[PDB]
């Protein structure tokens, strides 16, 4: 590189066109063996470790030997022969991998396939499929004795456990709390139960079991909290006025029989429905 | 400060309220007063150690804060600020550890609430049990590491179902409902899926007793059966010998799991055999025998049925069972001597061949092999506290990400002291495993160390 | 002569777990378009006769296992 030090124009000229080209074809050569003798014999969890081993030692031996501007070239050329020439064996088994996960195996295709443009977005799909299916067995199994108090914890730990996945292990990206909301969104309101808006009825019974005044009750701090997670369930839910129509009804029988614990817990919940939707719903 | 060591009443009430009515006369009275208190209970606390009754480990400290607390009630009008104290001081006598020792309280704790519920505490009537459990919950407030005990709680619970040793199902739910209103549901969610699989399982045998009832064809097992179904994500049981099931029990294996199939689509089960027992009756003695043996130790006994004297070589290809729990389920078939060991060595080989002892005789027609389950052993302890390691571990990381995403920039310490908020009440964590968490996180690219500073860390994603 | 079992089970990868892989609905309530049937199959997993039938017509395949259900 340093013979054509006073050249004006194309300095790099001279290395591009006397090194680069016979590196680059012989190291994707190479590379291109190794992947196809690793994926004959090798498993899937160990060719996914193998192949990090290679890309880790390509930069170091790449900072080692060469020019500071090829880093680039050569890794990008090391990453289009080993995981994007298999990318459809990947996609493949990915879905027995997201069903029943292993923390460090699953999470090394979120790094693997996010080099490869096309072959992220197949993953964030098969994930909805499974967390939504999963909030299904939640619901179905509810029996209908004790409604109120089984909805809001049950989807909210389907939520707060996937929450728990999610964040751990595929670095959070924003697509994917994306996919989050989207499936979560379709469990909440079902039409197979026979009366239409069952659930967003029994939030109402839910805060009518709040709204009585509970003498032998729990703390009103933790009671707020309750309320707190109350409404990220309600962000999911379509028929927000429905909601409103029949709380006002309980309300007011709550509050003209006294049957309230304390006005300022009220003050609260109607605080708190403001920043929700507020102005004419509140 | 030499006042309160030795203190009068009316004194005390008469400086109590003279430095009430001064600006600056409490805190000195404030500090003392914790300080004072928490010499007291250590002294409490450190005056027994391993006597082998853990009641007074809680007892002692109840009395002290029942004390303290009809003082702090009677001549200093129960202030605020005395009752916070107090609970500072009692805080440490709790969670006070030997140094290089680990905390056995929430070991004692557990070990104290499942004596209570254990049947081996007879003629203690329910409505003291639920007094006693009201204070233990008390004292279970001042515990740091909620974690530990949950985890030996658990398994004590589980060691208790399994065998049907509680007082009432009622109990374990007014405890579990206590829990729940102590840490809140998520504490207790398993606990109380251990309880629905529980109280399911009958409905479970019932339904699986029509289905026999219902067959095409009369089907005579003959062995009586009763089986349980286990969710795989409540029970803690997830450790899985190439066992080999005695014939007798393929019929009845082959016919559930068509039952189950049938009821219970897509559903596969798994076989803990090391957890099955059973009732095996011997009548080559001059007495019909009862023995209350494992599926292990049944299908060692059934291989007599066929010849007197079998050889390891024989035992272990019928059962295809590892050496090691093959020998020692031998070997407590031994002790009870319902088989004689034909060679001559003490210790069992692979030439070791075994006859059925015809001279056996026992104190009673039937007995059973005391459990183990009750029995501690220092390894099993061992095992749950690295368990609970890699939980908090895996939590910690969580708790960092979280936060950093929460904040999208944070510093080093602003990081630090949110998971120290976060997790104060789940645990007691600590700034080098925080840090380990941290740099195991930038290894794994969730975060990265700001170019402007390494003390600030941001968002890779 | 006499014998008696205790024994244990333990389920895991349920097929209710995603319930019907055809449509958004529970193995025993009802499909998207019915709301009846429940057609088991050779293949081992139960599937609503409604979501099976429509879901074969279009495509032989049963997608949960890669293969031929009926
Ligand atoms: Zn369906
Ligand atoms: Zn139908
Ligand atoms: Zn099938």
């Amino acid at each position: 590189v340093h013979v054509e030090q006073y050249k004006k124009k194309f300095p790099l000229k001279f290395y591009q066109e006397i090194f680069e080209s016979p590196f680059l074809t012989e190291t994707g050569e190479y590379y291109k063996q190794e992947a196809s003798n690793l994926l004959q014999e090798s498993n899937c969890s160990q060719y996914m470790e193998k192949v990090l081993g290679r890309l880790k030692d390509e930069e170091i031996r790449c900072r080692k030997y060469l020019h500071p501007s090829s880093y680039t070239k050569v890794i990008h050329e090391c990453q289009q022969r080993m995981v994007a020439d298999h990318l459809q064996f990947l996609h493949a088994e990915c879905h027995n991998i997201i069903r029943q996960e292993k923390k460090n195996d699953m999470a090394n295709m979120y790094v693997l396939l996010r080099a490869v443009s096309t072959g992220l977005p197949h993953m964030i799909q098969e994930l909805q499929n499974h967390i939504h299916d999963e909030g299904l067995r939640a619901t179905s199994n509810l029996t209908q004795e004790n409604m109120p108090t089984l909805f809001v914890e049950s989807v909210l730990e389907v939520h707060g456990k996937f929450v728990q996945l999610i964040n751990t292990v595929l670095n959070g990206d924003q697509h994917f709390m994306s996919a989050l909301d989207k499936a979560l969104t379709s469990v909440v309101n079902y039409r197979e139960p026979k009366s239409v808006c069952k659930a967003p009825e029994l939030l109402a019974k839910y805060c009518d079991n709040l709204l009585k005044k509970s003498a032998k009750g729990m703390t009103e701090n933790e009671v707020e909290d309750r309320l707190t997670s109350f409404i990220t369930v309600f962000k999911y839910i379509d028929d927000k006025d429905v909601f409103q129509k029949f709380y006002a009804r309980m309300l007011a029988k709550r509050l003209i029989h006294g049957l309230s614990m304390s006005m300022d817990s009220e003050e609260a919940m109607i605080n708190k429905l403001k920043q929700a939707c507020g102005y004419e719903f509140t | 400060h030499n006042i309160i060591r030795q203190e009068k009443k009316n004194d005390m009430a008469n400086m109590y309220v003279l430095l009430r009515a001064v600006s600056t006369g409490l805190p000195h009275m404030i500090q003392e007063l914790q300080n004072h208190i928490h010499d007291e209970g250590l002294r409490a606390t450190s005056n027994l150690t391993q006597e082998n009754m853990p009641t007074l480990f809680v007892e002692s400290v109840l009395e002290v804060h029942g004390k303290f607390v009809q003082l702090i009630n009677t001549v200093l009008n129960g202030d605020q600020h005395f009752m916070s104290a107090l609970d500072k001081a009692l805080t440490s006598v709790v969670n006070y550890r030997e140094p290089k020792s680990v905390c056995k309280a929430p070991e004692l704790l557990a070990k104290y609430c499942d004596n209570l519920l254990k049947k081996s505490a007879k003629g203690m009537t329910e409505n003291e049990v639920e007094d006693r459990l009201t204070s233990f919950i008390t004292v279970f407030k001042y515990i740091d590491d909620k974690d530990v005990f949950q985890k030996f709680y658990a398994r004590m619970l589980a060691k208790r179902l399994i065998h049907g040793l509680s007082m009432s199902m009622d109990s374990e739910e007014a405890m579990i409902n206590k829990l729940k209103q102590a840490c809140g549901y998520e504490f207790t969610s398993k606990l109380h899926r251990m309880y629905t699989d529980m109280s399911v399982s009958a409905d479970l045998n019932n339904k699986f007793n029509n289905f026999i009832k219902n067959q095409d064809t009369v089907i005579d097992l003959g062995i009586s059966f009763q089986i349980y179904v286990l969710q795989a994500g409540a029970w803690p049981l997830t450790q899985a010998s190439t066992f080999a099931i005695p014939q007798e029990l393929e019929k009845s294996v082959q016919m559930f799991e068509l039952f189950y199939s049938q009821h219970f689509s897509g559903r596969k089960l798994t076989w803990l055999h090391y957890l099955c027992t059973g009732e095996v009756k011997m009548n080559y003695l001059g007495k019909p025998y009862v023995a209350m043996v494992t599926t292990y130790q049944m299908a060692v006994l059934l291989a007599f049925n066929n010849s007197e004297t079998v050889s390891y070589k024989e035992l272990q290809d019928s059962t295809q069972m590892n050496e090691k729990e093959l020998t020692k389920t031998i070997k407590s078939l031994l002790d009870v001597k319902m088989i004689n060991h034909d060679s001559e060595k003490e210790d069992i080989d692979a030439e070791s061949s075994f006859s059925l002892n015809m001279n056996f005789s026992s104190k009673r027609t039937k007995f059973k092999i005391t459990t183990s389950m009750q029995k501690d052993t220092p390894q099993e302890m061992e095992q749950t506290r690295s368990a609970v390691d890699e939980d908090r571990k895996m939590y910690l990381q969580a708790a960092i990400v979280r936060i950093m995403k929460a904040r999208k920039v944070l510093r080093h310490n602003a990081l630090i002291q949110e998971v120290i908020s976060q997790s104060r009440a789940r645990f007691n964590p600590s700034i080098s495993m925080i840090k380990k968490c941290i740099e195991v996180l930038i290894d794994k690219q969730y975060i990265e160390r700001s170019q402007a500073s390494a003390d600030e860390y941001s968002y890779v994603a | 002569e006499v014998k008696k079992w205790n024994a244990v089970a333990l389920w895991a990868w349920d097929i209710v777990v995603d319930n019907c892989a055809i449509c958004r609905n529970h193995i025993m309530d009802l499909c998207i378009e019915c709301q009846c049937t429940v057609a088991w199959g050779v293949c081992n997993h139960a599937f609503h006769f409604h979501c099976i039938s429509r879901w074969l017509k279009t495509r032989q395949v049963c997608p949960l296992d890669n293969r031929e259900w009926e």
